[PDB]
């Protein structure tokens, strides 16, 4: 059930339940020595690297939001807008 | 202790204390200033509390968010003296504006001519993130809504 | 230069409802040149007063005699050689509200409320004698007892 | 630093346009359908008031 | 079972510098001096000798924790006088003052014992 991009009716604002898991998964990926997309300013805790590369929205994670009718919408990181 | 660091990220982004300040049960804070800390907040905002340069100097280093810009004293001559509201003003950050009343506020004061100048220092006014008027209590620095 | 208000005052009332603070005296005063009415909060122990006394009062925007504004920060150097040397009571604060005509009343009656950290000033009278007063403006009070 | 004793430069037509743009941009139930619009002004009725 | 040793309140560990100087960046000519393994005594002496100096504008000690024997002093002066030189003059004046205290106490004990 691939929902088209113009057909997506979910919200365009990424909530904190997505934020925690994307931050943890990306920091874990960096913890297995993934390439870091942005410049490093001496940070050694990869969770901090996960935030400071989430600021420029350069994280390759596709969020598969599940609708109640067993259909799924794929949302990218840069399509969603940071809010806190 | 979390044994996976993505769960540690979940603790940081969800389970941390400052992200859980306001309850969804009754839209109120759950932590508050209590016991002798609240008692000395009540006793420190009083109008007769005139505090010297040395004592506010002692109180200065316990504000790590301070911008190292000390205020001009309320009393300049003959002795430089501060007050309790002037040093609680440094604690309050940002733009904070607030109207409440003390628990010992008379009801006849609000319709009188002294509703904006209280002899008893009861109505509590905060303007622009600095403490201006009133003595704080459980109503202003507690778990109640609108604090 | 910068003297927004300048008058001699006489005290007519001392604690009309009772003394609620140990170190704060509340005074009711009237002038002689411009018919003003004033409610004063001062330090009681530092500078004691009694009923019927006379005091010279200057309300200015800065302590600099050339009219230039101050730096806004306290230093223990620049308090002598200025306009504060001719007065024994030098306060520094900010006006928080101005009452009177507002929007829908005549401008023959005006009032200004000044907060010195908890000490309260109510200066009320004619609006043309209260020129230069605005909301959230820093203010200097100079006061000297007279025989 | 708004002065409450000085004249302002805010026209009421700009105020009404800002309120209308606010109420158009503050949506909860999305969609151009009649049911979606009815739920949109049913969810935000007290906020609009 | 988790009781700390009682000699750690006055003894530095291996490779532990007593005085750590940190340059403050909020204002100019300001520094923070961190001194370990001591208490409010030396900080109070340094502070109340510094407060007599008109050349200083900021001199203050703080103990962050009663369980951690460590205290910090923030000193800011004018732009003609170092905070480190201010602290040096403070401890020099303290040493001179309590040397005068030692000799006046010795003279007092001598005259009280000889006077009977």
């Amino acid at each position: 059930g691939g929902v088209p991009k113009s057909k997506r009716i979910t919200t365009k604002y990424m909530t904190k339940y997505e934020r925690a898991r994307v931050l943890g998964t990306r920091a874990l990926q960096i913890a297995m020595c993934a390439p870091i997309m942005v410049e490093l300013d001496g940070e050694t805790d990869p969770l901090q690297i996960a935030m400071k590369e989430l600021k420029q929205k350069k994280i390759p994670i596709i969020i598969r939001r599940y609708l109640p009718d067993h259909s799924y919408e794929d949302w990218s990181i840069d399509e969603l807008i940071m809010v806190d | 202790v979390p044994q996976s660091m993505e769960t540690r990220a979940e603790v940081e982004n969800i389970h941390i204390t400052p992200r859980q300040i306001i309850t969804p049960q009754a839209n109120k804070p759950v932590m508050g200033i209590v016991q002798d800390t609240l008692t000395a907040v009540r006793k420190m905002t009083k109008r007769d509390v005139f505090i010297t340069r040395e004592q506010v100097m002692n109180l200065l280093m316990f504000l790590p968010t301070w911008d190292a810009k000390m205020p001009q004293p309320c009393i300049l001559k003959p002795r430089p003296l501060w007050t309790g509201k002037q040093i609680f003003s440094l604690i309050i950050p940002g733009n904070v504006n607030m109207i409440r009343t003390h628990s010992t506020h008379p009801d006849e004061e609000d319709e009188g001519p002294y509703k904006w100048i209280s002899p008893g220092d009861t109505k509590v006014m905060v303007e622009h993130g600095e403490l201006i008027m009133g003595i704080l209590c459980k109503k202003s620095l507690g778990t109640s809504a609108g604090s | 230069a910068g003297v927004l208000f300048e008058d001699i005052f006489n005290v007519k009332d001392m604690d009309p409802e009772g003394k609620k603070f140990d170190r704060v005296s509340r005074l009711h005063c009237e002038s002689e040149s411009f018919k003003m009415d004033l409610i004063l909060d001062i330090n009681s122990w530092l500078y004691p007063m009694e009923l019927g006394d006379k005091f010279r009062l200057v309300l200015a925007t800065t302590l600099r005699e050339d009219g230039c504004p101050d730096s806004g920060e306290y230093n223990p150097m620049e308090h002598e050689g200025t306009r504060a040397d001719s007065f024994e009571y030098v306060m520094y604060g900010k006006i928080y509200r101005i009452e009177g005509d507002e929007a829908h009343n005549e401008a023959s009656r005006l009032s200004a409320y000044v907060s010195f950290g908890g000490l309260l000033m109510r200066l009320q009278g004619d609006a043309n004698n209260l020129h230069g007063f605005e909301v959230d403006q820093h203010m200097y009070l100079l006061m000297k007892r007279l025989a | 630093h708004i002065n409450k004793r000085l004249p302002t430069d805010l026209s009421p037509i700009r105020v009404i346009k800002g309120v209308k743009t606010l109420l158009e941009r503050c949506v909860i139930v999305t969609g151009n359908d009649r049911i979606s619009k009815q739920a949109n002004e049913n969810a935000t009725l007290l906020f609009q008031c | 079972m988790n009781a700390p040793p009682t000699f750690e309140s006055f003894l530095l560990y291996e490779g532990e510098k007593k005085i750590i100087k940190e340059l403050d960046t909020k204002v100019t000519n300001a520094a923070i001096f961190t001194i370990n393994k001591e208490d409010h005594t030396l900080g109070n002496m340094i502070r109340n000798q510094l407060l007599k100096d008109p050349n200083v504008l900021f001199a203050g000690y703080k103990v962050p924790h009663p369980l951690e024997h460590k205290f910090v002093i923030r000193i800011q002066t004018t732009a003609d006088y170092s905070p480190q030189e201010a602290f040096m003059n403070a401890i020099t004046d303290l040493l001179a003052e309590l040397s005068l205290f030692e000799e006046r106490f010795k003279d007092a004990i001598k005259e009280k014992k000889e006077g009977g």
